[PDB]
């Protein structure tokens, strides 16, 4: 994945 | 009435993000803007009352409000999360508003950076001739 972490 | 009228509107929900070259002190490593507007540059604030954007709760002041063009958030950040976007319309009846789950996602260094582009369409079915006369200027 290009896609850095994600928060939530 | 002999007549009935539909009328769609073509919004465009979209981000830009890219990694900054030194990071902030708080570590935020990504510049990023998000933005709601028209196609080819209309105008669509003939119809449109205001645009909110909800940025995640890490973010100061998230819920952010655009009553006048650009309707745009431009913030740094270290990731990516859902970002709630309500488009009010300047209609006296339903509906008020539509609502858009939009998906602020950043690219790790190394990457482009992002340049996202999300085409919606809009549906109006016999609308008021006030709220016609305002989607069709746009």
């Amino acid at each position: 994945t290009k896609q850095t972490a994600r928060k939530s | 009435m002999a007549s009935s009228c539909a009328v769609q509107v073509k919004l465009e929900l979209g981000h830009r993000a890219q990694v900054r070259k030194k990071p902030t002190v708080e570590g935020f490593t990504h510049d990023w803007m998000v933005f709601v507007r028209g196609p080819e540059h209309s105008n669509i604030q003939h119809f449109v009352e205001k645009v909110v954007f909800h940025l995640h709760e890490s973010f100061p002041r998230p819920k952010r409000v655009c009553k006048d063009p650009p309707y745009k958030v431009e913030e740094s950040g270290y990731a990516g999360f859902i970002l709630p976007i309500e488009v009010y319309f300047k209609n006296k009846e339903e509906p008020r508003k539509v609502r858009f789950d939009y998906d602020l996602f950043l690219h790790l260094e190394g990457h482009p950076p992002v340049n996202h582009l999300r085409c919606e369409k809009l549906t109006f079915n016999n609308p008021t001739e006030d709220f016609r006369r305002k989607l069709l200027k746009a």
